[PDB]
């Protein structure tokens, strides 16, 4: 089985995993501290999934040291697996390529 | 089945601590929380804290006086929630509730009324109430039986071992002398007593008694 | 933290009409409201969870609305089982929050008390005391009056009244009276009288008992 897709699959598998853990370790963190909205496990994995897309709305975020430390997990668990996709697929193009001009 | 087991009643002395229990059935999840909230008689309800079992984290309310401590055992699916140096003013009923995790109560316990006082604990005497011979009975007959000089609160009364719900009134309780006293009304077709029986049940949590007394007509 | 105001605390309606609980919270908070129901001694009941959804056992009649501030539970064709208090929780923001509570009374038609007195049983004769019971059952509406007369003579002494909350079964109310006496003196008088005053009627419903 080719690396880049074996690490790709591998990147997916994790990143569910931290999406899910995410969300659990993130209300777990919150609760407690006033005025935090990172409370409810739906609408936390919402945020995990918004976190690890970077995708912006601002309508949750956390307010706790370990709601943000969590938070940071996310991130760059998603600039990781999605940049690794990106490195597979660089991969794979590059071997079409260079099987195209008879290399 | 009933999925939170709270007990009926604790009495604690003034300056005293109890520990107030909350045993679970049904579906349970890691991602359980357990709340407790309190309810002074006649005011709202009042959340106390929370407590997630499967990891042991308990919060609490900051804008109360912090006379609670949350804890778990796992193994026995059962919430304890340990109030210290109690006052006058934490005599209320104290329920517990589940929260799948969307911040809702989704089922309570029955709740355990706390009454912190000096007085000692004492089982009601139950007296029965049949009318006098020269009353007269229309189509239907109203009996009824007296708890009288109990302490603390609460006792339920049943008629018939539940069997009998509809027409009964039981009257909240008057306090005297440190001891309260209720009564308890059932009306009944005029035609089915004495022949069918007629039997109130009243049970004190507090003193852990439960009594029978059957209404026999004055003959 | 975040405040729900239950405004007005008490409503009042007539059998069948629909009627509206309101609740405001102090910040937006989406749909984060819930909505439960606390009969007389009884554990809160979920009755609506985000401001509209449905509860599986809820009667259809309840049904929820709003968003941000204000959120409205609402009850089409209120009856009698409907009395309660009812609570609008928040869960929007740690750390979660109740409402004051408001309670649904029934205006029903007005109802004459059922009265019946009751002597001392032997039981408690035998313990020393003596208890006269008096019920006024099911009467409407709440306002009410109990006299006690020995021997044709008015008694104040000794009298313990407790009064019920609407009942969930008609909307009436019912009324305890209980004159608690040594034995030495019960059995020094004859004629012991429960006295009932009520809209109802402008004479009293009176019923007595000798102990001949
Ligand atoms: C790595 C990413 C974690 C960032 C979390 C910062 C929020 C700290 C907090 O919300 O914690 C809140 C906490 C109390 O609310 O404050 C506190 O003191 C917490 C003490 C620890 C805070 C981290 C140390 C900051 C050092 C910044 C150095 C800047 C140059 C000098
Ligand atoms: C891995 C993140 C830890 C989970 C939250 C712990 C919070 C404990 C202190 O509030
Ligand atoms: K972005
Ligand atoms: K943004
Ligand atoms: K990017």
């Amino acid at each position: 089985s080719a690396l880049h897709w074996r690490a790709a699959g591998a990147a997916t598998v994790l990143l569910v995993i931290v999406l899910l853990a995410g969300s659990y370790l993130a209300v777990l963190a919150e609760r407690g501290a006033p005025g935090a909205q990172l409370i409810t496990y739906p609408r936390a994995l919402w945020w995990s999934v918004e976190t690890a897309t970077a995708v912006g709305y601002g309508d949750l975020y956390p307010v706790t040291l370990w709601g943000r430390c969590v938070a940071v997990v996310v991130m760059v668990a998603g600039i990781t697996s999605f940049g690794l996709v990106t490195a597979a697929l660089a991969t794979w193009f590059v071997g079409r390529e260079q099987e195209r001009r008879g290399h | 089945q009933v999925q939170l087991q709270q007990p009926g009643a604790e009495l604690v002395k003034p300056g005293a601590s109890v520990k107030l229990s909350c045993k679970a059935s049904g579906y349970t999840f890691t991602s359980d929380w357990i709340h407790w909230v309190k309810q002074r008689p006649g005011h709202g309800l009042e959340w106390i804290g929370e407590i997630i079992p499967s990891y042991g984290r308990a919060n609490y309310n900051e804008k109360i006086q912090k006379k609670a401590t949350l804890t778990a055992d796992k193994s026995s699916s059962t919430a304890f929630m340990q109030l210290s140096s109690l006052t006058s003013e934490d005599s209320a009923v104290y329920y517990c509730a589940r929260e799948r995790g969307d911040g809702y109560f989704a089922v309570w316990g029955a709740g355990t009324t706390v009454t912190v006082s000096s007085a000692k604990t004492t089982p009601p005497s139950v007296y029965p109430l049949a009318p006098g011979s020269a009353a007269q009975t229309n189509s239907m007959v109203t009996l009824g039986c007296l708890v009288k000089g109990y302490f603390p609160e609460p006792v339920t009364v049943t008629w018939n071992s539940g069997s009998l719900s509809s027409g009964v009134h039981t009257f909240p309780a008057v306090l005297q002398s440190d001891l309260y006293t209720l009564s308890s009304s059932v009306t009944v077709p005029s035609s089915s007593w004495p022949s069918e029986t007629v039997t109130c049940n009243v049970a004190h949590p507090a003193s852990s008694t439960k009594v029978d007394k059957k209404i026999v007509p004055r003959d | 933290d975040i405040l729900l105001t239950q405004s007005p605390a008490i409503l009042s309606v007539s059998p069948g009409e629909r009627v509206s609980f309101s609740c405001r919270a102090s910040q937006s908070i989406g749909t984060d409201i819930h909505w439960y129901q606390q009969r007389t001694n009884g554990s809160p009941r979920l009755l609506i969870k985000y401001a509209s959804e449905s509860i599986s056992g809820i009667p259809s009649r309840f049904s929820g609305s709003g968003s941000g501030t204000d959120f409205t539970l609402s009850i089409n064709s209120v009856e009698s089982e409907d009395i309660a208090n009812y609570y609008c929780q928040q869960s929007n923001r740690w750390p979660f929050t109740f409402g004051s509570g408001t309670k649904l009374e029934i205006k029903r038609a007005d109802a004459a008390p059922t009265v019946s007195i009751f002597p001392p049983s032997s039981e408690q004769l035998t313990s020393g005391g003596a208890s006269v019971v008096c019920f006024l059952n099911n009467f409407y509406p709440k306002d009410i009056n109990v006299k006690w007369k020995i021997d044709g003579s008015e008694r104040q002494n000794g009298v313990l009244n407790s009064w019920t909350d609407q009942d969930s079964k008609d909307s009436t109310y019912s009324m305890s009276s209980t004159l608690t006496l040594t034995k030495d003196e019960y059995e020094r008088h004859n004629s012991y009288t429960c006295e009932a005053t009520h809209k109802t009627s402008t004479s009293p419903i009176v019923k007595s008992f000798n102990r001949n």
